[PDB]
């Protein structure tokens, strides 16, 4: 239920030839919840913990989406941090899985960023009216979203008609739980430069180049 | 058969905890009645039939607890250490309050018998009706009721804590949360009598009147506590 | 060609499977049609044109067809007659003449979703 | 194993209501016997063996109720609030009449013992045999029997009221309807004694003779009530 009790659990699991937690450390979207759990003082706390996990050899230095996914699906790691989309691949494997609340850090919850999967029409396209037809009458329909969802789960769909079906799924409940504890990302043009600043900062601190104090300095600029 | 249409009953298969529990409930209601002496003469027979009103009240009370138990184990199908622990605490409280309930039920049946005018038999058999004894009456039975509902709240909270392990959906999560609130609200009324009695503001029977009067205003006082949390 | 008129809310596909067994044992085609407003299209078409060979509808509409002269008198032998309940034959009788073959008794009931409503009104 | 070949048994799986119920029935028949004192000497041992005739009659009576219970829960597999309520009322009545049955069975065993000429022991142990006491004997046990059959009728009517939910077929509907009639007809005989005793037309033992004589004519009187409804 807490981030701070993972090192103990990892010691226990490493004795039996298993990892505790493996997730994508390269992409900052996955590390941000821990960083933003308290908050600055909050970012310094959250990241130092993440740095200590790699320093204590609990997590690998270059842990990416593929080796994390594969390891969990194989049955090598006890935990992973991922989205709705990742569930179908677990179902394919013979792993009795559960989706739950993200661990708390310094008592307070880990605040994951909330994304709204969205479809936009390219300004330089001649098929603008044909795409509108596809998006409205064929995709954003009960039947249409069902098709996408049975391949790889969408999460909490924007369609009003899908509320009953969403509410019947335990994994969706866990997703909504984390979404409430998190916050929706502003759409602003500066998001790109922000994400890059966090992507470098996390990689530098993970590998062992820049200090945790120096990471937030370069990132705030 | 079931309370909610959106709830997926995990405990349709009978388990040892439930079997054991059924034995205890059956034993409680059975020994309450059959702890009495066997009539040897017509006089004893008629005396023993005066006990049915007190027993009906006791039995009604025990099955109500049994029902809540049935619904909990039906909902979650739980069988872990902590559930076993809380379950034992529950049955323990039940058991220690079986004979005291027989007592209270007989006592109140005589008091209500006198009021309505059905009978006019003595209450000197029960001992002296003093302020200290009448206060301890509230505190005792009030502590009993509080505990039962307190334990039901803890049991539902244990299920809430294992929501993911149990694969609880949004409807089931909501039910569980509502069941915790319900049991805490139920527990609050005996907790409030008990506290009022233990402080004893008046230093006389007035204390006992108020403490006793909170049970008659169960429904309205429960609504006040529920309304306070929703208003904020 | 054997043509049958039955309502679209009934089992015309199944009625066709019976018709398919008939063609195997005789050689006659059994097509099953389900046109809209057949209860009020039959007495107009069957009077003037050809229409169907056999018409399927609740017994209540058949007295009007019988009075108008749009239906042949049914003459079933005792042994066939005895296979069906005697009360059913009464429904298909107009002025002491059998005007149809009884198939089944139909009555509306309250259909309810047990999940949304376990103890219905 | 089953009563009807056309009945589809919904209650082949054991449930909590049935498990609880089995505990109570087992406890009733067990404590009836084992409520006696433990023999400490040869004299007590021989005395305790005189109790087997009264106990056999009691046990036979209780399993007959258990059987009806087994068949009901087998037929419908019911587990709702109202079924729980009616089920509790049943077990409650059973329980309150366990020790009174032990009494009646011992009393009647002495009376029938005197008649046949097996024994010649005193009935003064039972208290005074007065008109009021012998009337209360009928009213008591008559009220008990009436209630048990009344409850079985209510239970079957609850299943009849849920015929659609239970997906009962024409044969099962018919059985259920017949089971209601059976239990009401069974209940009628103790209801008729009870009423005759409570009015007391003669003002003497004659009342008790008639009231008692209706049980000996159970089968024929049941046929009269059944014949009256069919004749119209
Ligand atoms: C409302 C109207 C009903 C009022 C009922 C009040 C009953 O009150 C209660 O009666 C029973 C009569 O058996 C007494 O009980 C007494 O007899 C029973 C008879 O088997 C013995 O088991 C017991 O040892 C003895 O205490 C209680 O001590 C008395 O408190
Ligand atoms: C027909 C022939 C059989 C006649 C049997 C009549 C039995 O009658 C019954 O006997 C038993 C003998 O134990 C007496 O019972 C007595 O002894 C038992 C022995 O364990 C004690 O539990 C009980 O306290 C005491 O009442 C009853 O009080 C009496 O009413
Ligand atoms: O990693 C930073 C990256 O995170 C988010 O992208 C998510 C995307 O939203 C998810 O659907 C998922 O596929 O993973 C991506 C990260 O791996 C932001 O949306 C994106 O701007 C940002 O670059
Ligand atoms: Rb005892």
């Amino acid at each position: 239920k807490t981030w701070e009790e993972i090192p103990a659990l990892d010691k226990e699991l490493k004795a039996k030839g298993k990892s505790a937690l493996m997730f994508n450390l390269q992409e900052p979207y996955f590390t941000w919840p821990l960083i933003a759990a308290d908050g600055n003082a909050g970012a310094k706390a959250g990241l130092t913990f993440l740095v200590d996990l790699i320093k204590n050899k609990h997590m690998n230095a270059d842990t990416d989406y593929s080796i994390a996914e594969a390891a969990f699906n194989k049955g090598e790691t006890a935990m992973t941090i991922n989205g709705p989309w990742a569930w179908s691949n677990i179902d394919t494997s013979k792993v009795n899985y559960g989706v739950t609340v993200l661990p708390t850090f310094k008592g307070q919850p880990s605040k994951p960023f909330v994304g709204v999967l969205s479809a936009g029409i390219n300004a330089a396209s001649p098929n603008k009216e044909l795409a509108k037809e596809f998006l409205e009458n064929y995709l954003l329909t009960d039947e249409g979203l069902e098709a996408v969802n049975k391949d790889k789960p969408l999460g909490a769909v924007a369609l009003k008609s899908y509320e009953e079906e969403l509410a019947k799924d335990p994994r969706i409940a866990a997703t909504m739980e984390n979404a409430q504890k998190g916050e929706i990302m502003p759409n602003i043009p500066q998001m790109s430069a922000f994400w890059y600043a966090v992507r470098t900062a996390v990689i530098n601190a993970a590998s062992g180049r820049q200090t945790v104090d120096e990471a937030l300095k370069d990132a705030q600029t | 058969v079931g309370l909610n249409p959106n709830f997926s009953f995990r405990g349709k298969q009978q388990t040892r905890i439930e079997t054991f529990s059924d034995a205890v409930f059956a034993l409680a209601i059975t020994l309450l009645v059959l702890s009495s002496t066997i009539p040897e003469t017509f006089e004893d027979l008629w005396a023993s039939m005066r006990d049915v009103i007190p027993f009906a009240i006791c039995v009604a009370l025990i099955i109500v607890i049994w029902y809540q138990h049935y619904i909990f184990f039906l909902k979650y199908g739980l069988q872990d250490k902590v559930t076993i622990l809380l379950n034992t605490i529950l049955l323990f409280v039940l058991l220690v309050y079986v004979y005291p309930l027989k007592f209270l039920a007989r006592f109140l049946s005589e008091i209500y018998g006198g009021i309505f005018g059905i009978i006019e038999t003595d209450l000197s058999r029960f001992g002296e009706y003093s302020h200290q004894n009448l206060k301890l009456l509230m505190v005792n039975y009030g502590l009993g009721a509080f505990a039962i509902f307190l334990v039901f709240s803890l049991m539902y909270w244990r299920a809430y804590k294992m929501k993911s392990l149990l694969d609880l959906n949004s409807y089931e999560i909501f039910d569980t949360k509502s069941s915790i609130i319900a049991n805490l609200l139920m527990c609050s009324v005996p907790l409030l009598s008990l506290i009022i009695t233990l402080i004893d503001p008046w230093g006389n029977f007035r204390t006992t009147i108020l403490s006793g009067f909170l049970y008659f205003l169960y429904v309205p006082i429960m609504i006040v506590f529920g309304r306070i949390t929703s208003k904020k | 060609k054997l043509v049958i008129w039955i309502n679209g809310d009934k089992g015309y596909n199944g009625l066709a499977e019976v018709g398919k067994k008939f063609e195997k044992d005789t050689g006659i085609k059994v097509t099953v049609e389900h046109p809209d407003k057949l209860e009020e299209k039959f007495p107009q078409v069957a009077a003037t044109g050809d229409g169907p060979d056999i018409i399927f509808w609740a017994h209540d509409r058949f007295g009007g067809y019988a009075q108008s002269g749009l239906l042949a008198e049914i003459t079933p032998d005792k042994a066939f007659q005895d296979k069906l309940y005697p009360f059913t034959w009464d429904a298909v009788r107009y002025n002491g003449k059998l005007i149809a073959y009884p198939i089944a008794v139909e009555a509306l009931s309250l259909i309810y979703n047990k999940d949304l409503l376990p103890n219905p009104p």
